[PDB]
RNA sequence: UAUAGGGGCGAAAGACUAAUCGAACCAUCUAGUAGCUGGUUCCCUCCGAAGUUUCCCUCAGGAUAGCUGGCGCUCUCGCCCACGCAGUUUUAUCCGGUAAAGCGAAUGAUUAGAGGUCUUGGGGCCGAAACGAUCUCAACCUAUUCUCAAACUUUAAAUGGGUAAGAAGCCCGGCUCGCUGGCGUGGAGCCGGGGUGGAAUGCGAGUGCCUAGUGGGCCACUUUUGGUAAGCAGAACUGGC
RNA sequence: AAAUGGAUGGCGCUGGAGCGUCGGGCCCAUACCCGGCCGUCGCCGGCCUACGCCGCGACGAGUAGGAGGGCCGCUGCGGU
RNA sequence: CUGUUUAAUUAAAACAAAGCAUCGCGAAGGCCCGCGGCGGGUGUUGACGCGAUGUGAUUUCUGCCCAGUGCUCUGAAUGUCAAAGUGAAGAAAUUCAAUGAAGCGCGGGUAAACGGCGGGAGUAACUAUGACUCUCUUAAGGUAGCCAAAUGCCUCGUCAU
RNA sequence: GGGGAGUUUGACUGGGGCGGUACACCUGUCAAACGGUAACGCAGGUGUCCUAAGGCGAGCUCAGGGAGGACAGAAACCUCCCGUGGAGCAGAAGGGCAAAAGCUCGCUUGAUCUUGAUUUUCAGUACGAAUACAGACCGUGAAAGCGGGGCCUCACGAUCCUUCUGACCUUUUGGGUUUUAAGCAGGAGGUGUCAGAAAAGUUACCACAGGGAUAACUGGCUUGUGGCGGCCAAGCGUUCAUAGCGACGUCGCUUUUUGAUCCUUCGAUGUCGGCUCUUCCUAUCAUUGUGAAGCAGAAUUCGCCAAGCGUUGGAUUGUUC
RNA sequence: GUUUCCGUAGUGUAGUGGUUAUCACGUUCGCCUAACACGCGAAAGGUCCCCGGUUCGAAACCGGGCGGAAACACCA
RNA sequence: GUUCGUUAAAGA
RNA sequence: GCGGACUUAGCUCAGUUGGGAGAGCGCCAGACUGAAGAUCUGGAGGUCCUGUGUUCGAUCCACAGAGUUCGCACCA
RNA sequence: GUCUACGGCCAUACCACCCUGAACGCGCCCGAUCUCGUCUGAUCUCGGAAGCUAAGCAGGGUCGGGCCUGGUUAGUACUUGGAUGGGAGACCGCCUGGGAAUACCGGGUGCUGUAGGCU
């Protein structure tokens, strides 16, 4: 395990797991939701998300350790089924390793300098959301403290923002309680379906 | 003993030492490459132009000098 | 590959498409008292060893198959050559194939 | 070392873009290609016979020879030494006209009509194509409403 | 006294053979050849590079092209308008597939929830058993949703490349054709005539011969390849050494 | 936290001689403008060594290399 | 063992040595020199001799393989095999056919000639180790002896002194 | 027939050798929206195959899925419907193709002979490949037209010599006949190091001309690796995170190890270890002064100011260790 | 570390020139034998290392991993 | 004029 | 490239002055035997390397080709 | 206001479903003896004309799916040229110019040439 000081800010083209790699090991993270997975939309009002500031690469093992720390603080603060955390970031970039000493000079110089697939990292743009936690109205400070504990574990400098939107949907929390009851938005599990007016009339007949 | 293999550095500056020249002028353009059936048309047409253009163009020149 | 026995190809004597017996071109035995053969024997005779170079590093495994085309028509007897691309196996004139046949290996 | 064959960089250039895969239209054929016509070169992946080369795509040439079902075009290609007039035989499907020469002939016909009108009526017409002039001292109008005050908005993430 | 140089002698070390021996000494061929080190002799004036394409048993070299110098020749101006050119812009006309963006759009990956009942696979109930009825689960489908792709793409920049901006261009009339063909139809060539004020800016242009040196490069902003990174190795434009 | 004793150049500097924003002056390079002189080049003047004599204007750096001039120099030869 | 050796970096575990053996040769011969001769050394010599070899006193020993590379012997019994010769075609150059000396191959011998000597799995009343037995394989499968040696990477192997 | 003689031991290469062909030709990317544009860059290929898998004409539509129909089941055959390339086009990919360039059927060799032009790498040279033509003989189709190989992008080769094919060809030397030989034009035999010499190894007995264009010492950049610290804290510490520790992640320092490059040194910088000897640093082993402990005392552990002074004798190994 | 070769029932293997589960042993059942070993007739035991691509059809042809076996790792 | 191996301590 | 040899049963061999299949080791079923070995009887298994031509009829006649081996010679 | 034959533009013109169609015209249709080719007059050919607009076809509609066009996204992501601008770097900000796309919303869904016939 090489340190994260040698795998850092972006310098190469994205090299994903595809037909051409064929040698990448499995990533460290596999799951992304840890809280109440089958939660509805009206259960947890607010959400806080974690905004990056530096155009950097985040490793899957750092994502693993951060989601474990955030899950532990959430189950200590608001208990089981009192939160819903989602890691928005997904690792796809595959770094390469040029290992040597396999204490002698007599194995290989820089003869074939192409790297075997070592691990999986994720390129992060400036302003791209790392994690997002939706909770109750009374759990405002606990999301801030959980993302603060994850801030010391992610590299680089990044900020926090409690979103104006109602959870994971792209609609505003002020217009949510005024607009989901009258006409448009119908809950679809944890997601929200937005219906336009350019539909067949049978959908409006099935509604109301 | 590895050396620098290939580059195009310091090439456009050598090109614009002399002001890269279009051929820019061929009055009565080159004729080779054109269709041989069209050449069999054109050569016989030119030599019969040399043969039989005299009297009809002469009378037409007389007619246009009489009119204008 | 496969070529047929007969083929109606343009022969240069009569100027028409006439059928041709197609045979395999023999390489031909070299004749003594040729120009280069007499020169090579005169140059080789004497204490000089091998004078002209002898080829060793052969790399191609196939040869270009060329066909001797003879005019079938009487008293013409025009012969010429037609070259084909390189092939490993070369059937002479038989064993044509068909699509609807069972494999039965 | 790039193995310079024929069309080694043409994954996108000799392709039909979108909703155009199929048979060729016949108005590409039904055109008048004579000598001296200034034409453009645009490669087609449908007819794999007489595409010129990957270098001559998008270029513009002059017609010197016309045959049964193709055409001959001279093209000024730039190489390392100097630009060269090169004689290419390109089929009809790869070639369209150029509207720039047609617009120039329209401008020449308009200049001839204005010159005939000038000789008829004694009017100095200024038939030269002047570029975009600087704007004159024009006059504005602001009646009914005061000009709207604008200030930059605060930063909200 | 005998063994004299690819010879001699050697209880063998390739040791000795006149201070030289894994081939003695002297002279001649011979001033052997070297793509390889070193050097190459007075002044002033003018012009002034390159470490690049391709080829070679080619990689310390050479040939060719490019860059350069010299020698000229053909013209143009000096006495309302000239011939022409441009590492430039503009006016029109085409060309591209990168940046970006998207995958509730084809291909490849990938996350989670919801609904539906076609289907088989695993549990449970009514119970001799029964697609006789039903709870649960998997797969599938539907509408969503998370995140991407140098070898993905509906769309699509900036930058960039070509062409035209006239007298070599238009219009009219007529001959020739063995090309073509309903037609004096079409197309090319030839002949005669009419009017040159047809974007901006700058510049006086075209062309022939001979030849040296060069063929080890490096650095800097920006775009990048490999590498953890390098005063590392390798590319693009421009500039400098 | 690093091996000789040393580095905003040192000396020193705290109401600055530090930091960030700037105002008015001041100093110079072979850079720029004017002027004197040399040379090269372009155009040109005169029936005064015509290979000489003047006139105007613009520029002069440079290794490898290439030209022109030398009333620079050494040795010898024929005229003088 | 005494002796000799790299004069001018080695004195030896190197060379030589007696002993053990092997092969060629009966003189128109073996091993060699010579540009040349029936010229010379061995040879003023004759198998207890000459010439070329491996090992290196004494004692006890000389395991097994001719598959390969060598060496040697044999039969024109038989394939291949060059000049010269024979026959045929023709005007001749030329062509063709059989005839086939050495050598190679076919057959035999030789290892005190060059050389070579195996990797698998299951098995005995605790566990292990494992004579025995099945199987692939070679030409033969390391025998008598000896050992981490001047020969063993791991290795500063383990035990005892 | 190495007893003796002459000659050779390819090239690229993050030193050479070994490994590999990046040595000849293709596909996509690198490639920065004309084109060109590098590395022992990435992912994959080629030295073949086809008398049809060529050319023409006609007919049909593919892969997959749904519903059915005895034996028939997940897959045997037939029918109805949906079915934009999701199949197939000889092979590695890219482009292109639906009354088609795909499948089936009927004839045919245009995969024929000949002279020029152009494109491709390019020096605007060649080879190979390709394009539009032109002149003969043709094939198919009712005709239009299409075809001088493969739907396109690669699948291949100079001088000299040999062989074969053609003219009712030329010369065979003072003149005739015949054989032979030479030539003319185009097909083949091959230069894979693929624009082409005919080629094994060692030198620690080595020699010469050169190179720091080029390795082995140090020194220089970097710190992968080694060593030494810090950050948030799930847990260890009987209870109790931070007395002492600290998993998962993460930020740094050093050149006391090792690695990477070749910047200097090849007309020489004497290359390990030990002895002796001087100076310096602290990341402190002890001593001086201190703080904290799960510090009762004793003995320890963790930190601070701190390099002033000490930091052994020996059996082994050349040893560093 | 580099280059080749191998992976098939409990064991060692044969076998692709694409289309069986093949051989001897190991186990079980039955026979003869007073009873064993031996002998005989059968039966059972396969993911042909794993995952993908090519094809009507793969263990086979190819690619990526795994677990092994050989050769080299030299000059200072 | 071929081959047949094993059969516990004893058997009071 | 020239000359010459061998291609047969599951295995190893025989077979022209051609009328076309044999021997041994293997296999099966009996007999003999207290049981095995030997022995005796009766069957199974040859596509005789492939194709063409002569013949009324080719393993044995001739030609061509396909695997293995032995010499010989080398201007592409 | 239309249709038929040949078309040009190639989805503003395709796909699913529901209505309308007076007169020509297009068709479904009625049968194999000749031309014709199939297992089958199903397909292709041959001489029609008893019905029908049920289907093909021509129109209209679907708060239709797609297509095109226009706002929003957005002077935002990007980008030519510049600085002794910031920052340890990662990048970011400014001068001068150019300036894209999806979700969101609104509008359309055929235009025509030649030749011929019906109200
Ligand atoms: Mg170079
Ligand atoms: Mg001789
Ligand atoms: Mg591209
Ligand atoms: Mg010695
Ligand atoms: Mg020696
Ligand atoms: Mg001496
Ligand atoms: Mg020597
Ligand atoms: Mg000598
Ligand atoms: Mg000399
Ligand atoms: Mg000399
Ligand atoms: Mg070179
Ligand atoms: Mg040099
Ligand atoms: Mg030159
Ligand atoms: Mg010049
Ligand atoms: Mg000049
Ligand atoms: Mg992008
Ligand atoms: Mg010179
Ligand atoms: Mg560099
Ligand atoms: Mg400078
Ligand atoms: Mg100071
Ligand atoms: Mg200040
Ligand atoms: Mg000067
Ligand atoms: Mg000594
Ligand atoms: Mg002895
Ligand atoms: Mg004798
Ligand atoms: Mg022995
Ligand atoms: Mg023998
Ligand atoms: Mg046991
Ligand atoms: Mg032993
Ligand atoms: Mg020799
Ligand atoms: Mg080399
Ligand atoms: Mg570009
Ligand atoms: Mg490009
Ligand atoms: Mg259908
Ligand atoms: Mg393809
Ligand atoms: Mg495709
Ligand atoms: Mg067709
Ligand atoms: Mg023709
Ligand atoms: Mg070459
Ligand atoms: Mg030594
Ligand atoms: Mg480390
Ligand atoms: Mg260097
Ligand atoms: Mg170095
Ligand atoms: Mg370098
Ligand atoms: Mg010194
Ligand atoms: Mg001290
Ligand atoms: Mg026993
Ligand atoms: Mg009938
Ligand atoms: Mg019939
Ligand atoms: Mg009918
Ligand atoms: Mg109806
Ligand atoms: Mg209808
Ligand atoms: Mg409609
Ligand atoms: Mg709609
Ligand atoms: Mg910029
Ligand atoms: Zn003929």
């Amino acid at each position: 395990r090489r340190p994260a000081r040698c795998y850092r800010y972006c310098k190469n083209k994205p090299y994903p797991k595809s037909r051409f790699c064929r040698g990448v090991p499995d990533a460290k993270i596999r799951i992304f939701d840890l809280g109440r997975k089958k939660a509805k939309v009206d259960e947890f009002p607010l959400c806080g998300h974690m905004v990056s500031d530096e155009y950097e690469q985040l490793s899957s093992e750092a994502l693993e350790a951060a989601r474990i720390c955030a899950n532990k603080y959430m189950v200590k603060s608001c208990g089981k089924d009192g939160f819903h955390i989602r890691v928005r970031l997904h690792p796809f970039h595959v770094i390469r390793i040029n290992k040597m000493l396999s204490a002698d000079r007599l194995q290989t110089g820089m003869r074939g300098a192409f790297g075997k697939p070592q691990g999986t990292v994720a390129r992060v743009h400036i302003g791209q959301v790392i994690m997002s936690i939706r909770t109750k109205l009374q759990n405002k400070e606990h999301v801030i403290e959980a993302l603060r504990r994850a801030k010391f574990k992610f590299p680089g400098r990044q900020k926090i923002h409690i979103s104006k939107k109602w959870g994971f949907t792209k609609f505003n929390a002020d217009e949510f309680e005024d607009m989901v009851a009258e006409k448009r938005l119908i809950p679809d599990g944890c997601g929200v379906k937005y219906i336009p007016n350019r539909g067949p009339l049978d959908k409006w007949r099935a509604l109301h | 003993a590895k050396s620098k293999n290939h580059t195009t550095h310091n090439q456009s500056r050598k090109w614009h030492r002399n002001g890269i020249k279009k051929p820019r002028s061929q009055r009565y353009e080159s004729l080779k490459g054109v269709d041989p059936k069209f050449l069999r048309n054109m050569r016989f047409a030119k030599k019969h132009n040399k043969k039989g253009l005299k009297k009809m163009q002469a009378n037409n020149a007389k007619a246009m000098s009489a009119r204008a | 590959v496969n070529v047929p026995k007969t083929r109606r190809t343009f022969c240069k004597k009569c100027g028409k498409h006439q059928p041709h017996k197609v045979t395999q071109y023999k390489k031909g035995k070299d004749s003594l008292y040729a120009q280069g053969k007499r020169r090579y024997d005169r140059k080789q005779s004497g204490y000089g060893g091998q004078t002209k170079p002898i080829f060793r590093k052969k790399a191609k495994t196939t040869k270009k198959i060329v066909l001797r085309l003879e005019c079938v028509e009487p008293n013409c007897r025009s012969k010429r050559m037609l070259a084909i691309k390189r092939c490993k196996h070369f059937e002479l004139g038989g064993d044509k194939k068909r699509k609807g046949q069972v494999i039965q290996f | 070392t790039n193995t310079k064959g024929k069309r080694r960089g043409t994954r996108y250039m000799f392709s039909r873009p979108f909703r155009k895969h199929g048979v060729v239209p016949l108005a590409t054929y039904m055109r008048i290609y004579k000598k001296g016509d200034i034409v453009d070169i645009k490669g087609m992946g449908t007819v794999q016979k007489g595409m010129p080369h990957k270098c001559y795509h998008g270029k513009t040439g002059r017609v010197y020879n016309v045959t049964q079902h193709a055409v001959g075009i001279v093209v000024n290609k730039q190489v390392k030494g100097k630009i060269l007039a090169k004689r290419i035989n390109v089929r009809i499907e790869h070639i369209k006209h150029s509207k720039s020469r047609d617009s120039f002939l329209k401008r020449v016909k308009e200049n001839d009509q204005k010159k005939k009108e000038a000789k008829e009526k004694g009017t100095w017409v200024q038939l030269k194509r002047q570029p975009a002039p600087p704007r004159e001292a024009h006059f504005v109008r602001t009646n009914g409403k005061e000009p709207e005050l604008l200030e930059p908005i605060p930063y909200e993430f």
